[PDB]
């Protein structure tokens, strides 16, 4: 049996992580109260990767909630999923980092990441056999940044065979959320980089586009974009828990994926999103999703594809299908737009198909893609990060909690050579 | 749990907070006499939130707050008035003299033989709660009181509590109106010692609310009940994300970040945007767009500095109600395609963003209208070192003459005080210079 | 910068072994004097590489035998000249299992190696010019890399079940690399550097195997840091203008497939991490060597804490020099072609050394 552990840091991943367990109890049959009320057999066989078992056959998530503050965690209590978590999981305190990664890292998360921890080192050992971890935060605050790349370093100390699988949400090139986004985040990605097999970045505009051009979606609330990420984190897992005639896990993809230990940082995207009102104009087929699915436009990372060249991709698929029309249309791909891959990788595409579609829909499918239009992403972070670090814009908050200057410029030269590497692999002569 | 101290000193203290522990106790469902009848109603609930309410076992509910005046006129109104069954009646009113419009009287001479009493107080309050995020310090620049007073309390809470975010909410000196010969005097000295121990002073001016209650609410003859009103407005936009739920919570530590780049520039203006009559909240949408570019007018500003005579630093808008984020991101972007507002080239990102779900309530009698969706803005702007330098060019013309100065040596000041508080203040117009130059190689 | 100083490669001959004496293995290995020729046993192809210099072990009594001491002043005394000169240099060793590495670098108390000639020939050297116009400050240290972690050698440890505090690693923006907290000696003679080369080595890692009963598991970095303090003609202060040298000596680990020393667990732990590390090195060799052609390439120094250590001696700012070391026995015929294509490869690199004056941008600078 393979397990995974959840955690839910900041504001962000909980409510994200609340709507993949308002997500994940659909597709196993299980009510807020903890009880099965399903009707196939398939929803219990392996319902032990996401969740334990309890003594009313009642079943438990093997979920961990993290914050500095007490609203993120009364949200979920006091919610539709609320009463399914382990009450002793709710980890937390008060007075929140300020967005400010040294209050989340050294001064205040280091007073509490011990009792997280305790909670990690319980579940792990009530696991038969460890997979993975699965951290869902984000990069522009303080707890996510900085109390989550603690965890991070502290797991893969103690767990340091095991897979930790990150998702996070980056920050935006238009709009800021925070005006200390580039400092926080070149500090966490310092420490991802070096601490992690794989991470999906996300970028909360590119969602806004797909509820905008896909799903017509003028007033998308967060509840709504959530509603996109928790789809693409349950089918990355979907092969673990179903049964499938290719099957794949978290350690194929990220062979496949990752070709060298640096370059882990992946476009995530998911098909088939369409509005309610054209869904009975389309076919459903698989050359309908692979069309959705390397759309330039249908990538959750804010970046253009098409300004590089794909190292290599994945696609997870679900439901009834035909494993000729799958791998003859990731062939169609890689020949026709030959330009967009790499030379020295012959095939590109890993895939990956499962016999247990969604609740309803009649197949589905899970893109995850590796490219060198990342480039543009740490490179927009160095040049915010240096014009403001040149003229020490905003540091004597970070400083004051026992930082160094010498610690800003290790993140900046990191990323940067990290810029380097995808680049390397650009230029064809 | 999350619990801020209100401390309000002096007349221009005391009247705003009348004003706002008036909107505190409807948005959360209590009466004057420190009832509240609906949880008895409900059976549950924390609406009488813990942030700014203490709470007995016989349902009476008590507010976190310390106020004093250093006169015994305006606290007898409250200690006589429709609130006296909610607070506690320690309030200092050991006020038997005022400070006269003088610095040297708040901050010695009658500066002491009060304050023990208040940090007691204080102390108390904080032996009360499992956590504080900060104090809220609502004085005046311009008298004795709320410039020494205010001024002598910082440096002490600067020791006991140290590292405690500290947001003061003053009334800058307007440039033409004034009441007082001698504000520039006291607001160059306090502000010399404040700037060590604040980490972050939003400014108003009388002036500039005096012309938006003329433009947008229609009121021609207004007094301090109307401008006090809004001014509750701003501050519990700050301090809603401490009581109610929201998308994108901002904690008290959140604006020392992103609005104070370095240590002395801690001196952001503010703003409310949808200030309007009953009779106009038809007519108008009232969408995020019209609400958030309003803001940035500069006629709607509530302190009189043109921002298109300098640059911005940092700027955090907190929005309340029906909001959707996609209406903040596109709207954002429209500000920074603008060309008349230009931020500095070493902050390329600027903007901040909150979001909250519980609309504004409406204090009735009032002026302002019902709305579902509402914004607060909060700014630094190199602007304001204009501002600066018009009270030092009032200092020093009648400080050239030795004018009014026999006054505060009476009182225990040297006459070398005014010239290190004139000193820092000429170094402050230079950092203010120094940030807004932009850079090269 | 106005200099290209290529990488001076080595190769080192070593005896059959106790195994492969049980084993009746054949020679494969042969010289004519300074090409090293190599054959398959199945009579088929042949192979020749062609170096800078080449040692012949194998037997004592055989014509062009090169001892120990012979290989020190051949390959270490020049790295003292340029030592002296105010150069930074680097000697790194290579090769795979039972090669003879530490042997070669360190040696026995009767067979002394590099390390222990090369420190008392400077010490020496100091004696004879330690005149009143310069003085000398010498500080040293020794350090270790075992499961990608940074240990201190010249510490006593405490006692516990765990007495290995791990340091860390840091980028400094000028300097480079370095290791924070790592214990800098000041050394005397060359009796306080044998104390402290005997407690170092007495700390080191070592463990019982199929091709090595005392094997060398974890990588050893020892540094010198050299300062000639000298004075020039001054009106004013006198000893106002010095030199700093630093000599990084690197005895690796070899290669070791887990079939051939079967043993399991924290063996092959630390097996895994140094064949990691072995691998990101040979991705550096070539990189070097691809750039040394004109080409525009990318070199993966932060994939592993050696290479990210050793920044400025693979390439960058010294003068380098390699000792490959190879088995002339059949059976090990493929990773002496592995490890002598990566000699002969390295060849290619030219880094670019200049002197240590400290005077650039102060004063010399604009005086030339
Ligand atoms: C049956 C039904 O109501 O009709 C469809 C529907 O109208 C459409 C628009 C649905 C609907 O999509 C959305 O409304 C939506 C809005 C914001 C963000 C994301 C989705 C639907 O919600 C999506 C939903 O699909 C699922 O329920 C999957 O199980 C999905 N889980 C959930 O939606 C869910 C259910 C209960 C509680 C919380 C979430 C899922 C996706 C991936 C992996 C596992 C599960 C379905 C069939 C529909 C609705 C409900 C309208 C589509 O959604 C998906 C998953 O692609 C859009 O295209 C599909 C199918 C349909 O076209
Ligand atoms: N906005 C607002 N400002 C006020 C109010 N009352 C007084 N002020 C301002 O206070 C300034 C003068 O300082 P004061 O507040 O009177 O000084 P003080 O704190 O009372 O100290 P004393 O004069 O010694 O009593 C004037 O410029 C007014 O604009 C008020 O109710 N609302
Ligand atoms: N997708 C998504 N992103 C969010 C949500 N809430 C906050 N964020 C992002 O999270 C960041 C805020 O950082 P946060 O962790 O909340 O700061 P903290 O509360 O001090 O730890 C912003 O950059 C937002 O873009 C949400 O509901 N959905
Ligand atoms: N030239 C040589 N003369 C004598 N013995 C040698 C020679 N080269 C290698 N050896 C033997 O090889 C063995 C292993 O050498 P060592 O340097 O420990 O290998 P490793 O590379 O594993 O550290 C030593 O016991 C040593 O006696
Ligand atoms: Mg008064």
């Amino acid at each position: 049996m393979r397990e995974i552990v959840h955690i839910q840091a900041g504001q962000c991943g909980n409510q994200i992580g609340a709507k993949f367990w308002e997500v994940i109890s659909d597709e196993h049959g299980i009510d807020p109260t903890g009880s099965y009320h399903g009707d196939s057999d398939l929803q219990l066989e392996r319902i032990n990767v996401y969740y334990n078992e309890a003594t009313g056959n009642k079943y438990v998530p093997r979920a961990i909630l993290v914050d500095l503050e007490p609203g993120t965690m009364d949200s979920v209590r006091s919610g539709p999923f609320g009463q399914i978590f382990r009450p002793d999981n709710f980890v937390f305190g008060q007075s929140g980092a300020g967005n400010n990664w040294a209050k989340g890292h050294y001064t205040e998360g280091a007073e509490l990441v011990d009792s997280v921890l305790d909670v990690v080192r319980k579940e792990s050992e009530s696991c038969d056999c460890l997979q993975g971890f699965q951290l869902t935060h984000s990069l522009g605050g303080g707890t996510g940044s900085g109390m989550g790349t603690l965890l991070i370093s502290k797991i893969r100390e103690e767990y340091p065979d095991r897979i930790m699988n990150t998702f996070s949400v980056m920050p935006s090139p238009k709009v800021s959320d925070t005006v200390v986004e580039p400092y926080n985040a070149t500090l966490s990605v310092h420490q991802l980089v070096e601490n992690t097999d794989e991470t999906y970045c996300i970028d909360n505009e590119a969602l806004y586009d797909i509820c905008f051009r896909t799903l017509k979606l003028t007033t998308p609330t967060y509840g709504d974009l959530n509603h996109l990420v928790s789809a693409t984190m349950s089918g990355v897992t979907t092969c673990l828990r179903f049964p499938g005639q290719l099957n794949a896990d978290l350690r194929k993809l990220a062979v496949n994926m990752v070709p060298f230990p640096r370059l882990h940082f992946f476009m995530p995207g998911f098909a088939p999103l369409t509005s309610r009102g054209s869904q009975q104009y389309r076919a459903l087929t698989v050359p309908e999703l692979t069309q959705q699915m390397f759309d330039s436009k249908n990538m959750m990372a804010a970046c253009d594809p098409r300004h590089g060249r794909y190292l290599t991709v994945a696609a997870i698929f679900r439901g009834r299908m035909s494993m000729k029309e799958v791998d003859e249309q990731m062939l169609n791909v890689q020949n026709k737009n030959s330009s967009y891959f790499v030379e020295w990788i012959p095939n590109n595409v890993k895939t990956a198909v499962c016999d247990i579609p969604p609740r309803g829909l009649k197949m589905s499918a899970t893109f995850i893609g590796n490219s060198t239009a990342i480039q543009e992403l740490f490179k927009r972070i160095s040049e915010q990060f240096t014009a403001m670090f040149r003229r020490k814009a905003f540091l004597h908050w970070y400083t004051g909690e026992g930082m160094d200057e010498m610690e800003f410029t290790e993140a900046e030269s990191n990323m940067n050579d990290l810029v380097s590497e995808y680049q390397q692999y650009q230029d064809a002569t | 749990m999350r619990e801020c101290i209100s401390i309000h000193v002096g007349q221009a203290g005391v009247q705003i907070g009348n004003a706002c522990w008036e909107l505190y106790c409807l948005e959360h469902g209590i009466q004057p006499d420190g009832q509240m009848p609906s949880d008895k109603t409900i059976g549950g609930g924390d609406d009488s939130f813990n942030t700014f309410f203490s709470e007995t076992g016989a349902g009476k509910h008590v507010p976190r707050a310390v106020f004093v005046d250093l006169e015994p006129t305006v606290i007898d109104e409250v200690r006589t008035g429709t609130y006296r069954q909610l607070f506690h009646p320690e309030q200092l009113i050991t006020g038997k003299e005022d400070a006269a419009n003088n610095y040297a009287r708040g901050h010695y001479t009658i500066g002491k033989e009060i304050i023990d009493l208040v940090l007691d107080r204080i102390r108390k309050l904080a032996d009360q709660c499992t956590g504080l995020q900060g104090f809220l310090v609502f004085h005046s620049f311009g008298g004795g009181t709320g410039s020494g007073f205010t001024s002598l309390l910082m440096e002490r809470l600067s020791v006991d509590y140290g590292k405690k975010s500290k947001l003061e909410f003053s009334i800058y000196p307007a440039p033409q109106v004034s009441t007082a010969v001698v504000e520039p005097y006291n607001s160059i000295l306090t502000t010399h010692t404040t700037l060590e121990h604040s980490d972050c002073a939003f400014m108003v001016d009388n002036e500039a609310i005096y012309d938006i209650c003329r433009r947008n609410l229609d009121i021609e003859r207004p007094t301090y009940t109307n401008l006090n009103r809004l001014i509750s407005q701003i501050v519990s936009s700050i301090t809603a994300s401490l009581r109610f739920d929201g998308a994108l919570n901002v904690d008290l530590t959140e604006f020392q970040t992103n609005l104070v780049p370095y240590p002395r520039i801690h001196f952001p203006l503010a703003t409310y945007a949808p200030v309007i009559s009953a009779e106009k909240a038809y007519h108008e949408q009232l969408s995020v767009a019209e609400i958030t570019n309003a803001c940035f007018e500069p006629a709607n500003q509530m302190v009189k500095c043109d921002p298109r005579h300098g640059k911005y630093m940092a700027c955090c808008l907190l929005y309340r109600g029906d909001v959707v984020p996609k209406d903040v991101n596109a709207a954002i972007a429209t500000i920074k395609t603008k060309r008349s507002i230009q931020f500095v080239d070493w902050c390329p990102t600027g903007f901040k963003v909150g979001i909250n779900y519980q609309p504004p309530t409406v204090v009735p009698g009032g002026d302002l209208a019902k709305v579902q969706r509402a914004v607060c803005m909060l700014s630094n702007t190199t602007a304001i070192a204009e501002a600066w330098a018009r009270l030092d060019h009032k200092f020093d013309l009648m400080y050239a003459k030795r004018a009014f100065v026999h006054w505060y040596v009476g009182e225990g000041m040297e006459e070398g005080e005014f010239s290190e508080a004139r000193e820092d203040m000429a170094a402050l117009e230079k950092d203010y210079e120094e940030v807004g130059v932009d850079s090269v190689e | 910068l106005g200099s290209n100083s290529q990488v001076t490669v080595a190769v080192r001959v070593r005896p059959f072994s106790k195994r492969e004496k049980t084993e009746k293995a054949s020679q494969v290995v042969f010289t004519n004097g300074e090409e090293i020729t190599v054959e398959h046993p199945d009579m088929k192809q042949v192979y020749s590489f062609i170096y800078d210099v080449s040692f012949w072990s194998f037997d004592e009594c055989h014509p062009g035998y090169a001892s120990q001491t012979t290989v020190y002043e051949t390959l270490a005394a020049p790295l003292l000249d340029r030592a002296f000169e105010g150069y930074n240099t680097c000697l790194f060793a290579y090769g795979q299992t039972g090669s003879g590495k530490s042997y070669t670098m360190m040696g026995l108390n009767e067979e002394p190696g590099i390390i222990p000639r090369f420190c008392e020939d400077l010490f020496a050297q100091i004696a004879k010019k330690q005149t009143s116009e310069v003085s000398y400050h010498l500080e040293m240290s020794f350090f270790e890399v075992y499961n990608e972690k940074i240990h201190d050698l010249l510490v006593c440890k405490g006692e516990n079940g765990q007495r290995k505090q791990p340091l860390r690693a840091r980028e400094h923006p000028v300097s480079g690399p370095y290791v924070e907290g790592l214990s800098m000696n000041v050394v005397s003679s060359y009796s306080d550097i044998q104390s402290w080369l005997e407690l170092g080595n007495k700390q080191r890692a070592t463990a019982a195997t199929g091709m090595n009963d005392k094997s060398s598991r974890s990588h050893s970095v020892f540094t010198l840091v050299m300062t000639q303090t000298k004075t020039e003609v001054v009106e004013g202060e006198e000893h106002d203008h010095r030199i700093t040298s630093r000599i990084n000596l690197v005895d690796l680990a070899g290669s070791e497939r887990c079939s051939t020393a079967h043993s399991s667990g924290q063996r092959l732990k630390e097996g895994v991490s140094i064949n990691k590390s072995l691998l990101t090195l040979g991705k550096v060799i070539s990189a070097l060597s691809e750039q040394a052609n004109g080409k525009r390439v990318f070199i993966p120094y932060r994939e592993s804490t050696l290479t990210w250590l050793l920044k400025e001696s693979l390439g960058g700012n010294s003068k380098t020099a390699m000792i490959a070391t190879v088995s002339p026995a059949a059976s090990n015929i493929e990773e002496t072609l592995s490890t002598l294509r990566y000699a002969t490869q390295a060849r290619l690199i030219v880094n670019i050394a200049k002197v240590n004056e400290d005077m650039n941008a102060k004063l010399i600078r604009e005086l030339k």
